[PDB]
């Protein structure tokens, strides 16, 4: 007979309830995926036999976060339209698994300097019951994972 | 600070102190090198460190290719000097560009003599633009601006 | 030290500091200190991290003190941080002190202390000095029995002399530098003999080979002596006991360098639930230490199953009455390398 | 304030973590001074460092004896190190007198009234202060009460040696020497500011002198966070030892292995300093007679405290129901469903869960007809705990083949 | 000079030891034994010309002589931090004061200070000896501070100190 | 012991005993080679083993490229010597770096004469950073530290 306060400290947390904060805005997305922390490896072997392994260069980070379109809201396009030649207004993304209503955060992922590439417009077909869903694949650096 | 990208540029020509603003569209420009020639002089009992003596400065050769277009005051200049009519000089102003199409830095290439002029080859088997690899030798280079 | 008032550069001189480089290794000589020294307090162990830190303590250097010429020759050769303990309280402070692997008689007589201090359970390997008078072939039975027969000690006879010192320099000073300079370069398992002495150190008494033939048998006295090709060098690698288990110092010093690095490798097992998943987490924390020691050439053999073995388990090594007493008995075996002391050269005249 | 916007301010205070845990709740009996209410609340429940600053002093209670020998109380500092090693929501019992018999004897009467305490600490140096409290607290170490593990301190290597020599006590020998400093405050020195002009300038110089020295504390407060830190990580059934203390400087004593062999068999644990690992708590025995090998460890005593403390919580839905056969089969199932979770988390040694516990309750199994007619119910719980490994022996042989 | 050094070497470097342009020259020659008395206590920084480079600034001390604010690069960094924190998290004004506002605030500070950490502005070697941002109910703010409309934030920094003195010891006998 | 990695480095310049701490960000540095020139002398009846006679030491040439940035005291030095104004020397201190940004080993390259200076080419068809491949000839090299 476990109580509801032991569940909140022992049991793991599910993916289906999270909030995303793009810069200073809160945009409700459908699926955020593709954030990770990768490194490459350097090997060095010599003669008598010493297999030295060191982690080397930090590898790039591009996350892919997906949203249905809405009749008035055009938010992801004016970020992929804002880019002239060399610079975008880079924002920071905070993802955080929440409570049922968004009154508590449970674990938070912070993304440092994010600029968008590859906005994909929806796939129209007259035989599908889907919602018109678009995605944005923004490249960034330094995903950190913060408790509470 | 932060580096700049290498796919915004324009190059304008100066034919006898009359500017040529019709011919700023080029595919690529060679990048401007200059080198101080050096005579190494080894001497005497000093056989543990070198001793380099300066000499004259050797400027590079500026190549720049473009798609073949309608005939222009640039093309009438090369055709005039490479048909043996008149050996004339032309000054070249090569500038980088900003996002707002403002120049970052400009290289002025005084008294550039048009040396050679070469088109790409025709071939029936592959699809590509006919280009005009035209190469001209300058005798001085005066860098001007910010962000060299 | 000059006081600083204005931001800038100060050109103040300080003649003859005799400055040496700081060094890092894993060999920590407890230095015995005679009781008439003033810059030491007893029932206290001060720590000397480099030669500048000793020179901060005593103020200025003089070549009269038997300690002052001792720690200079230590930091000139090997370096590493050392503990200066006075002799009359050395029996209380060394069991107190962790990071103690070798106890150096600087210039004092410690033979009464090592008998109670150095035990099979501990992790020390003392070194002390031979006689400072000349000893011959005839006096080989008298000075040999002046030391005990414990396998945890080594004796170096010829006292040193240097151009920068006036009193003779005791050889356990430099031999703690040599023990710390060889363990970094060639590892622990190589013998600390056949290595040069730096710092301008020179032996006081010339030793012949026919003299050393009598001080190598039994309670052996290692000796340092100079040669024509290289200069002065250490020429002994025998401990005091002459049984084949602990005859050479590299065998005794490896087993002492193993135990201090096993007991910190599996020190997580303290006050853990004493069942079976604690045991295989212990036999695996030892086995990939000894394998990493195996690949560097520290043990003899050719396979990993002639090299070592770790065997624990209920009934294999511990009884059921040892479980509820709170005891984990571990059996570990090793097979170290032995050095080549003799090389004989047979000169035939007639070639076939 | 009075206007919206940012307000930058410098030279801020220090804040810590909250680290809530309702299983090892200590109580800090010492020299504290309240500042906000000063009147009625004989002991206050704090939950973190901020409710302490919002209710207490952050000032050591200076105590002068007239040629003068002085005393500074580290009770405020010793509680900072409790929140730095572990955490929790300790009750704080300020007690400045320790000689009024009418207040000191009512310490167990108010500390059973709150019903949440498991640990009993005393962060003071003074023997005549500390040993007066342990005699009053020792009524909680009887068999009539549950929980109440008195974590104590010995100022020397010898035992505290009282009537609190029962199995519910643990002593930790070497006093710590923390790296923090003070910020400072005989019958109200402001009175003596008028009478003796010569002593006033004498005592004001010594307060600035003892402000610069690092304060020494007892380890009866730092291990109270160690008892909580290994309760979130590994539960009660693991020994609160082989874990590094944080935030302390050097030790005060440097006790070796051959002196420890008498103190540990006596029942005094020891914080022992290893260089490559830090200041590890070394020892998990209790202040018990060495013949009693059953309760000879901390967790074997402390788990049995924590099981019956949560069985009373689980049995409270049984009491004023009727006394017959379906009441016992619900009470038997409640402790069976509790002990099965302890068997799950490897708190009890065994392979199959009829060995790790047993509950026997019934009409003729444990009771009589005159037993039930009086209206009481007796069951026999019994459970086998895991005993940790204190000593290990490494046997280095040399003949491999 | 304060505006020409902050662009080149950043704020945390000292604005002394830099040349003066524009043909500026000091009126009064200053000795070193004169500057030894105006560096202690309420310090007076001084500019003076040298033989190698010309006129330059030769002081980096503020007026107070406590170790918290003794050097101007320490005081000017903490003043350049606060003006760029309070514009980095100025979005938090008149936002719903609950927990998801707080972690959006502690993350807007923490990847500013990390970007200041990587440029060499703070001392240390890790990011956990360099700075700390700690907010939360009970960690730094009470419950009575929530319904008064207050978010108390505690941020710590560890800046660099400059090397004022360099002494040169001239032994004559080489070993 | 264990080897070190080759992607932490800084190189600072010394212009007339005045250090240059603005220009430590470089893309790559050439790696420092020196070579003892050797004249092989074969002689007489010894026709089964060679006999090499030493000669003068030939130091390498240090190239180092960086992204093109705002104009700096490094760039004003190369532009001054490669426009024929002043032949001046500059000392280079190239150091490896640790994890705590401490130097492992440093190479001091005394009296390095700036020989050549070459930018990358503009091209409209590919996206890359304009770099400054600038190459300078030193006349002595004094290795200093631990872990060479």
């Amino acid at each position: 007979s476990t109580s509801t306060s032991q569940i909140a400290v022992e049991y793991p947390i599910p993916v289906y309830r999270f909030i995303v904060s793009v810069g200073d805005e809160k945009i409700p997305f459908n699926s955020v995926s593709g954030l990770d922390i990768s490194y490459d490896t350097i090997e060095y072997r010599d003669g008598v036999g010493n297999w030295f392994k060191m982690p080397g260069q930090s590898q790039s980070t591009n996350i892919t976060l997906r949203k249905g379109v809405f009749p008035g809201k055009t938010e992801l396009f004016d970020w992929i339209n804002s880019i002239q030649l060399n610079q975008v207004e880079k924002k920071d993304i905070t993802i955080s698994l929440t409570n049922d209503a968004g009154t508590e955060l449970l674990m938070t992922w912070n993304v440092s300097n994010a600029f968008p590439t590859s906005l994909t417009s929806p796939s129209f077909d007259a035989t599908s019951n889907d919602i018109a869903v678009q995605e944005i694949t923004l490249m960034a650096d330094r995903v950190i994972m913060q408790a509470v | 600070y932060t580096p700049v990208v290498s796919h915004r540029f324009m190059a304008s020509f100066i034919f006898n102190r009359i500017p040529d603003p019709l011919d700023i569209r080029f595919q690529r420009i060679s990048g401007l090198s200059r080198e101080l020639q050096v005579t190494q002089y080894s001497e005497g009992g000093e056989n543990a460190r070198n001793n380099y003596l300066a000499e004259k400065i050797q400027h590079g050769t500026l190549t720049l290719e473009r798609g073949v277009m309608t005939v222009s005051p640039l093309t009438w200049m090369f055709d005039r000097v490479l048909s043996g009519e008149k050996i004339a000089y032309a000054d070249v102003v090569v500038m980088l560009l900003n996002e707002n199409s403002l120049p970052l830095s400009s290289w002025t290439l005084s008294n550039a003599l048009p040396v050679r002029w070469q088109t790409s080859d025709f071939d029936a088997n592959s699809n590509a633009i006919l280009v005009n690899t035209l190469e001209l030798r300058y005798q001085d280079m005066r860098w001007l601006g910010v962000k060299i | 030290t000059t006081v600083t008032s204005y931001p800038g550069v100060y050109i103040e001189e300080l003649n003859s500091l005799a400055l040496s480089v700081s060094n890092s290794a894993t060999a920590v000589p407890v230095f015995a200190v005679d009781e008439q020294n003033q810059y030491i307090s007893e029932d206290n162990a001060i720590r000397i991290n480099s030669w500048m830190d000793y020179l901060n303590l005593i103020g200025n250097f003089n070549n009269e003190d038997k300690l002052d010429v001792s720690v200079r020759a230590y930091f000139a050769n090997g370096g590493g941080y050392c503990y200066l303990v006075k002799t009359t309280s050395l029996e209380k402070i060394i069991p107190t002190l962790d990071d103690v692997t070798l106890l150096v008689a600087a210039g004092e007589d410690i033979k009464t202390t090592v008998d109670v201090l150095c035990q099979p359970g501990k992790g020390l390997f003392a070194v002390f000095d031979g006689p400072e008078t000349e000893l011959t072939i005839n006096g080989a039975e008298e000075a040999k029995q002046a030391y005990t027969a414990t396998p945890f000690a080594a004796v170096y006879y010829p006292w040193l002399k240097a151009d920068w010192a006036n009193i003779d320099i005791p050889p356990s000073a430099v031999m703690a530098g040599v023990y710390a300079s060889v363990d970094l370069s060639r590892g622990v398992w190589k013998a600390p003999a056949n290595v040069a002495l730096k710092g301008g150190l020179e032996p006081k008494f010339l030793v012949t080979d026919e003299l050393q033939g009598e001080y190598n048998t039994g309670r052996a006295i290692n000796m340092i002596r100079n040669f024509s090709n290289t200069g002065t060098t250490v020429w002994g690698a025998r401990t005091l006991e002459d049984k084949d288990n602990w005859r050479y110092v590299p065998v005794r010093r490896l087993f002492n360098s193993v135990e201090r690095d096993i007991k910190r490798a599996m020190s997580f097992a303290m006050f853990e639930p004493n069942n079976q998943p604690t045991w295989e987490r212990v036999r695996a924390a030892i086995s990939n230490y000894l394998y990493s020691l195996w690949q560097q050439g520290g043990l003899a053999g050719s396979k990993e199953e002639d090299a070592y073995f770790v065997q624990i388990g209920k009934g294999i090594t511990m009884t059921q009455e040892q479980i509820d007493a709170g005891q984990m008995i571990v059996k570990v075996g090793l097979a170290a390398v032995r050095p080549a002391e003799f090389i004989i050269l047979q000169f035939t005249q007639d070639v076939e | 304030l009075k206007a919206p916007g940012v307000y930058i301010e410098e030279d801020a205070s220090l804040a810590l973590s909250v680290s809530n845990s309702a299983t090892a709740v200590p109580v800090f009996i010492g020299k504290f001074t309240p500042t906000v209410v000063d009147s009625i609340q004989v002991c206050t429940r704090i939950s973190n460092w901020l409710e302490f600053t919002s209710s207490f002093s952050l000032a050591p209670t200076v105590e002068i004896v007239v040629i003068e020998t002085i005393n500074l109380s580290p009770a405020v500092e010793a509680l900072r190190l409790y929140f730095q090693n572990g955490g929790g929501a300790c009750y704080i019992y300020p007690l400045n007198d320790a000689e009024d018999e009418l207040v000191l004897a009512a310490i167990p009467e108010v500390i059973e009234q709150k019903g949440d305490i498991t640990l009993l600490v005393c962060p003071e140096l003074d023997l005549d202060y500390k040993t007066k409290i342990y005699g009053a607290v020792s009524s909680l170490l009887n068999d009539n009460k549950v929980g109440y593990f008195l974590i104590a301190d010995s100022n020397d290597g010898e035992s505290v040696s009282g009537v609190w020599n029962s199995a519910k006590a643990a002593a930790y020998y070497p006093q710590l020497e923390t790296n923090l400093k003070f910020s400072t405050l005989p019958k109200n020195l402001d009175e003596l500011r008028t009478i003796n002009e010569a002593l006033a300038q004498d005592i004001d110089a010594r307060l600035l002198e003892e402000k610069q020295r690092a304060v020494i504390i007892p380890p009866s407060a730092a291990i109270a966070g160690i008892y909580c830190q290994t309760d979130n990580r590994r539960g009660v059934w693991k020994a609160p030892a082989n874990v590094a203390l944080t935030g302390i400087g050097s030790l005060l004593d440097k006790v070796d292995d051959e002196r420890q062999g008498e103190m540990n068999d006596k029942g005094i644990n020891v914080i022992r300093s290893f260089t490559d690992r830090g200041f590890m708590v070394w020892g998990a025995r209790t202040c018990v007679d060495a013949a009693n090998i059953s309760w000879r460890y901390i967790p074997v005593r402390r788990l049995f405290n924590s099981v019956e403390r949560d069985i009373r919580q689980a049995l409270r839905a049984v009491l004023f129901e009727t006394n017959s056969q379906p009441t016992w089969v619900r009470a038997k199932a409640a402790v069976d469903q509790y002990l099965y979770t302890l068997w799950q988390k490897n708190a009890l040694m065994g392979a199959r869960p009829e060995e790790a516990y047993f509950v026997q309750i019934g009409q003729d199994i444990t009771m009589s007809e005159a037993d039930i007619k009086q209206g009481k119910m007796i069951m026999t719980v019994g459970l086998a705990a895991v005993r940790p490994a204190e000593f290990i022996i490494l046997q280095f042989t040399q003949d491999v083949v």
